[PDB]
C-alpha cells in the first residue's frame, strides 16, 4: 500500500483566512494526486486532480501544488461553502489509497448553551423506563462538560450524549444528554440536575426539575 | 447530467451476502472503469474494487479480496458489487464512482447506499414526546423535544409537523447503546406558538415499517 499521510486531521479558521492541507505520499505517484471534498450531506465532489488542475466549477481560490512527495491544497480566503471534509486521493498505483481527512470547522465567536431539562414522559414511565433528556443548544466552542445529578449526588452510569455538527447557519454546536433509569429508581429519588460547564461562563449553567405532586 | 445511483443497502447478518446496484446515466458507461468506495460510520473513504470498461482488469482492496465480486452489465448501464462473508467491519456506506481520471475530464461520485452487517435483528422504536414543563430556554422561547429510543437498524426519519415546521429544530445524531439506537430532536418556537398551535413529532423507522406521530402536549 502507498500510505498517504494527510494533515492536519482537523482545523478551525475564520472566514477569509487561508489554509493549507497537506498530503505526503510514501512513494512516487508522479503527481497523480487528487483532492476530494465531502460535504456534510454525504455528497462527494472532486476539486483538484492531476495534482493541481482545478475541476470545472471549482473556484479559482483553490490551488493544488506539489514539492517532493508533499502535495498541498491551499484555500486562500475561506468562504462558507468551504466548511467541509477534504481527502487527498492518489491514483498512481493499484491499491488506491486516500488521505486521512481534515475536518475544517468555522471559527465563530463564543456562545453559551441554552439548557432545557425534560422529565420522563408518562408514556415511557409506563414502559418501565425513565429518561431525563437535557438539550444544550446553540453553543460554541464544541467543548462542553455535562454532569448529571440525581438528588444530591453526581451520577454517571446511564448518560447517553450526542453532539451535533457545526450548524449551517449559526455555526454553533448543540447537545443531548440522556440519563436513563428504571421507573423504579427514578421514582425513588426527587431532584434531577443537568449541570453543564462551558467556556463562555464560569458558573455551572444549572437546570433542574424535581418530581413530587404535579 | 451524469448521475450514479447506488442501491442495495440493508441489514445483513454476519456471514450473509448482499448484492448492490449502481445505476449510471448521462455518460457512455461503456467507456469508463468504475469503482466502489466505502466509508465506515465515522471514518474515511476506502477504495474497494475497480473494474476496467471492458471487464478485463479487475482490482481489489486487500480488505475485500476474495469475498467480494465486482461486475457490470454495460448495455443496462449498471455496476454491481456482490458481497460474501459480510463481517461487522463490512458495515459502511457503499458509494460507486466513475473512474479513469487519466484524461477522462469529468469525475462523478454517487450518493452511497448503506449496508449494516449486524447479528442484531430489526426493532421498531418508541417515540416519547418531550413536553417542556421545564424546557426553559429564555421564557420568551419555548423548546420542545422528541425521544426515539430502542430502534435498529438505521436510519429513521424524524420531522416536525410532517415537514411544515422545519426551522429551529435540532435533530441530534443516533447513538448505539447495547444493540439499539436512540435519537432525539429538539425544536424551538415562540412562547405564543405553543400550545396555541400543535407541534408534532413524526417518526418513521423505514427498515421496520414503523411510522408514528407524537402530539407534544403540555403537562409534564
Ligand atoms: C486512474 P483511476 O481513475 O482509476 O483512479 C481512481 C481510482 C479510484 C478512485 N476512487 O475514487 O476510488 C478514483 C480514481
Ligand atoms: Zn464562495
Amino acid at each position: 500500500q502507498i500510505q498517504m499521510t494527510q494533515s492536519p486531521s482537523s482545523l478551525s479558521a475564520s472566514l477569509g483566512e487561508r489554509v493549507s492541507l497537506t498530503c505526503r505520499a510514501s512513494q512516487e505517484i508522479s503527481g497523480y494526486l487528487s483532492w476530494l471534498q465531502q460535504k456534510p450531506d454525504g455528497t462527494i465532489k472532486r476539486l483538484i486532480y492531476a495534482a493541481s488542475t482545478l475541476d470545472s466549477g471549482v473556484p479559482k481560490r483553490f490551488s493544488g501544488s506539489r514539492s517532493g512527495s508533499d502535495y498541498s491544497l491551499t484555500i486562500s480566503s475561506l468562504e462558507s461553502e468551504d466548511f467541509a471534509d477534504y481527502y487527498c486521493l492518489q491514483y498512481a498505483s493499484s491499491p488506491y489509497t486516500f488521505g486521512g481527512g481534515t475536518k475544517l470547522e468555522i471559527l465563530r465567536a463564543d456562545a453559551a448553551p441554552t439548557v432545557s431539562i425534560f422529565p420522563p414522559s408518562s408514556e415511557q414511565l409506563t414502559s418501565g423506563g425513565a429518561s431525563v433528556v437535557c438539550f444544550l443548544n446553540n453553543f460554541y466552542p464544541k467543548d462542553i462538560n455535562v454532569k448529571w445529578k440525581i438528588d444530591g449526588s453526581e451520577r454517571q452510569n446511564g448518560v447517553l450524549n450526542s453532539w451535533t455538527d457545526q450548524d449551517s447557519k449559526d455555526s454553533t454546536y448543540s447537545m443531548s444528554s440522556t440519563l436513563t433509569l428504571t421507573k423504579d429508581e427514578y421514582e425513588r429519588h426527587n431532584s434531577y440536575t443537568c449541570e453543564a460547564t462551558h467556556k463562555t461562563s464560569t458558573s455551572p449553567i444549572v437546570k433542574s426539575f424535581n418530581r413530587n405532586e404535579c | 447530467d451524469v448521475k450514479l445511483v447506488e442501491s442495495g443497502g440493508g441489514l445483513v447478518q454476519p456471514g450473509g451476502s448482499r448484492k448492490l446496484s449502481c445505476a449510471a446515466s448521462g455518460f457512455t458507461f461503456s467507456s469508463f472503469g468504475m469503482h466502489w468506495v466505502r466509508q465506515a460510520p465515522e471514518k474515511g473513504l476506502e477504495w474497494v474494487a475497480y473494474i476496467s470498461s471492458g471487464s478485463s482488469t479487475i482490482y481489489y482492496a486487500d480488505t475485500v479480496k476474495g469475498r467480494f465480486t465486482i461486475s457490470r452489465d454495460n448495455p443496462k448501464n449498471t455496476l454491481f458489487l456482490q458481497m460474501t462473508s459480510l463481517r461487522s467491519e463490512d458495515t459502511a456506506m457503499y458509494y460507486c464512482a466513475r473512474g479513469d481520471y487519466y484524461g477522462s475530464r469529468g469525475a462523478y461520485w454517487g450518493q452511497g447506499t448503506l449496508v449494516t452487517v449486524s447479528a442484531a435483528k430489526t426493532t421498531a422504536p418508541s417515540v416519547y414526546p418531550l413536553a417542556p414543563v421545564c424546557g426553559d430556554t429564555t421564557g420568551s422561547s419555548v423548546t420542545l423535544g422528541c425521544l426515539v429510543k430502542g430502534y435498529f437498524p438505521e436510519p429513521v426519519t424524524l420531522t416536525w409537523n410532517s415537514g411544515s415546521l422545519s426551522s429551529g429544530v435540532h435533530t441530534f445524531p443516533a447513538v448505539l447503546q447495547s444493540d439499539l439506537y436512540t435519537l432525539s430532536s429538539s425544536v424551538t418556537v415562540t412562547s405564543s406558538t405553543w400550545p396555541s398551535q400543535s407541534i408534532t413529532c413524526n417518526v418513521a423507522h423505514p427498515a421496520s415499517s414503523t411510522k408514528v406521530d407524537k402530539k407534544i402536549e403540555p403537562r409534564g
